[PDB]
Parts: structure tokens; sequence; C-alpha cells
């Protein structure tokens, strides 16, 4: 992440992010709706920090540093680049509407009252279609990356060396190859969670409990597709294993 | 220090995430309650050994049965938790999330967590459950249901007050170390 996102979201809540003097001007329920909003953007900004590990600490410094036999990089992270650039592009938009609604003179004081429309957006058409493909491949190949990880790593001296010392800072406590794999394929389910608290505290705007009751939909179809469309793939796995399931 | 991975499961009410949160922060939080949880990896130290133990949890997963079961390789210890004011939250444990957990993570020791044990003597939830001839979970009935599904043992909790969640992630360790 990049330092002046970092410390926008730094602090525990909005309420604690904005200004003191701001906060008293709002109502509570204000308040309680942008915790949430403000819970979905912060938990977006480490999701995209953890595609960055994967992309750029993990996979290019594989590339660059250790002699691995071709496809082992790819089968390791599946998909990673199309993952960064969903996520990257719709935190610009979250991050975006926040600037917007910046209060002139502050860096920090905003209230976001529009969410839905941009989740609508997000969750249906183009974009929906391509997060639908790229998490039902990147789902089907979780664990055959984790099995191919175990193998490197038990096997190979120059790529445990490798892990061992790109992992050693206490800022990567929670992201090793494995972990980041799970959290990628947790994202996903954690939007509905999100969306229905933002929704419960969204009842002031007629039009903005209707637009969020639809991004919830959305969501829910998505995730559905997306399940419906896994099967595990699995190094050496032999056709008549595949067509008696 | 030797890694070890927790993950917990349970119906969507149970208060998993709250488990995980307040464990994670040492503190149930006073601004603002998580609606998510991430992971974390705990330092922790019981009966003279050191290790660093994963937290997962599988909260929004319970509707997609192909895309939970990615929560459990490799897993150490699972926590397998109830609502001690929701009686329907115990009853879905054997048929449901056993079978499952016994299918996926075979050998994996399970601990039968009941959550929320400050709402058995509280009286909004005795009223509102003497209405469809309930009762909040008794102490016997989640130890025979820990016996029962063959559980390495039974515990109980509180994340609004915290008691009992340190003692459950120390005996978790224990359960990861065997
Ligand atoms: C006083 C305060 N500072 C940050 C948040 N709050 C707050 C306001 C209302 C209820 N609870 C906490
Ligand atoms: C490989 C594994 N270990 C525990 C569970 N799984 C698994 C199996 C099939 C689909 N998803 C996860
Ligand atoms: C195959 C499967 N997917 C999700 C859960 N299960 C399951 C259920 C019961 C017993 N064994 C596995």
């Amino acid at each position: 992440s990049m330092e002046m996102d970092e410390k926008d979201f730094a602090a525990d809540s909005w309420s604690l992010a904005v200004d003191s003097s701001f906060l008293q001007q709002h109502k509570k329920e204000v308040m309680k709706q942008q915790d949430v909003i403000y819970e979905l953007i912060q938990t977006e900004l480490h999701h995209v920090r953890t595609l960055k590990i994967m992309t750029r600490l993990f996979r290019t410094g594989m590339l660059e540093e250790l002699h691995l036999e071709p496809g082992v990089v790819q089968g390791l992270f599946p998909c990673v680049d199309e993952l960064s650039d969903i996520h990257t592009r719709f935190l610009s938009q979250l991050l975006e509407r926040r600037r917007q609604a910046l209060c002139p003179g502050s860096t920090r004081n905003f209230v976001i009252h529009r969410l839905g429309d941009l989740l609508i957006s997000q969750f249906s058409g183009p974009s929906a279609e391509q997060m639908c493909k790229t998490y039902s491949e990147f789902c089907s190949r979780h664990s055959k990356a984790l099995k191919l990880y175990k193998e490197l790593y038990a096997r190979d001296k120059r790529f445990q060396q490798f892990i061992r010392k790109v992992t050693r800072p206490a800022v990567l406590k929670r992201h090793g190859v494995q972990e980041c794999i799970l959290l990628v394929t947790q994202r996903i389910t954690k939007y509905p969670l999100l969306i229905s608290r933002i929704l419960q505290h969204s009842h002031g705007i007629e039009e903005e409990r209707q637009d969020l009751t639809t991004a919830l939909g959305l969501v829910k179809e998505l995730l559905s597709n997306v399940d419906e469309g896994i099967y595990q793939l699995e190094k050496g796995a032999r056709l008549q294993e595949i067509y008696n399931r | 220090a030797i890694r070890k991975k927790l993950v917990i499961v349970g119906d969507g009410a149970c208060g998993k995430t709250c488990l995980l949160i307040v464990f994670s922060k040492d503190q149930f939080p006073e601004v603002y309650v998580p609606t998510v949880f991430e992971n974390y990896v705990a330092d922790i130290e019981v009966d003279g050994k050191q290790v660093e133990l994963a937290l997962w949890d599988t909260a929004g997963q319970e509707d997609y049965d192909r895309l939970r079961p990615l929560s459990y390789p490799d897993t150490d210890v699972i926590l397998m938790c109830f609502s001690i004011d929701s009686p329907d939250s115990l009853e879905n444990i054997p048929e449901k999330w056993t079978p499952e957990v016994k299918h996926f993570c075979p050998n994996v020791p399970i601990i039968l967590v009941g959550n929320k044990k400050d709402l058995r003597n509280d009286e909004h939830t005795r009223r509102e459950l003497a209405k469809m001839k309930q009762e909040p979970v008794k102490p016997e009935e989640g130890r025979d249901m820990a016996n029962r599904i063959g559980a390495f043992g039974y515990m109980e909790c509180s994340a609004k007050t915290k008691d009992g969640v340190r003692e459950v992630f120390e005996m978790a360790t224990r359960a990861a170390l065997q």
C-alpha cells in the first residue's frame, strides 16, 4: 500500500479517523453507516496489498532470483495479475468516492452517502463476468497451488531460503504464500456480510436502501455462480478420476 | 516456534467472528466491533511450548459448499462453535458440521465451544426463547453433544466479557500439538 492511503485507513474506525469536531456534527445512525463503509474500504485496501505481495514480492522475486521449471510460478500464483487488475480498479473507485466527499481544507473529514451505485456497477455487467471467470479459475486451482508450494519448500534449498528471507519481516507475519492464497479465496464471501451491515444503517434515503439491496442481490448471484463453477484441479489427475466425479 | 493452523466453524449466528476478534485484540472493542475477520497469527506459549497459531474464520462461507472446504487444508485444530442462546445452532452440529469436518480434516481434534455463555442468565434471552418452547443450552447438553460427536473436549466462553476466551485458544494450541 502507499503511505497516503495507509494513513487515511490507520484508525480502527471512521469515528476515530475523522476529527472529533467533525464527528460531533453527525447523528449516531450516520456514524454507524460510515464505520461499516470505512471497514469495506479498509479491508479492500488490505486485499489489494495481499495481491501486491503475491505479484511483486513472491511471483516476481521467484522469476528474478530462482531457476524454477517453466509453468511452476504460474501454478503457485494462478490469475494473480487478473485479480490485481479487478481489485485495484475497484479500490480506485472507492478511494475516489471518499476523496470527492472530503470537506475543503481537510484530508480526513468526509461522509459517503451514495455507495450503492458503485457496488451495483462493480457487481454487474462485464466487471461481474470477469470477477466470476477469474474466481472460478482461481478457486479451482487453490488446492494445486498449496500442494506445489509444499513440494517446492520441502525439496528445493534455494526455494526454502528465498521464502524464509522474504517472509522474515514482522510485517509479513500473516502473509506467507499459503496464507495469501486463502486470504484471496475468502475475500469474495466477506462482501455480503459488509454490504448487509451497511444496508442496516442506510434506511434514511430510500434510493440508497434500494441500491444497496440490489447490490447485495448481485453479489450473492456472483457467489452462487462461482461456487457452482468450482472443481479442484489436481496435478497428475487421470481422466477416469475426472469423468467418474 | 512451530506453526499450527486453527479454523473455526459453526452457524452464521454462533459468534465465531466475535470470538476471533476479541482473542486477537485481547479486548472487546469499545468503539467499533468489526464485521469481518481477515486472519491473524497469534504468538502463544502453552505448557512451556512456543507456537505461532494462525487463526481463520469460515463466516460468509456457510451457504457455499464448494468455496467453504478451501478453508480446511492442513488444519491442525478445529473450534466447532454454537451459541448458548441458540439451541438450534447446537442441533446442526452432529449431522451438518461434524460429518463435513471429519471428511475434510480426518484425525484433526475438534473442540466444541459454547459461545455467548453470558446469555444463559439474561432475562431478555430467556423470554424470547420461552416463546418457542426453548431455553438456553444447559452445560450438560453441550458436554453430551461434544461426547457424542467424538470431540477432543467441551469448553464455554463469552466474547462480550472475555471470560474463558484465553483458555479456549491455549487448549486449542495443546490439541494442535498432540
Ligand atoms: C465518542 C466517540 N468517539 C469515537 C466514537 N465515539 C462514539 C460515539 C457514539 C457511540 N460510541 C462511540
Ligand atoms: C485438499 C483439502 N484438504 C482439506 C480440504 N481439502 C479440500 C478438498 C477438496 C476441495 N476443497 C478442499
Ligand atoms: C462434499 C462436501 N462439500 C461440502 C461438504 N461436503 C461434505 C458434506 C458431508 C460430508 N462430507 C463432505
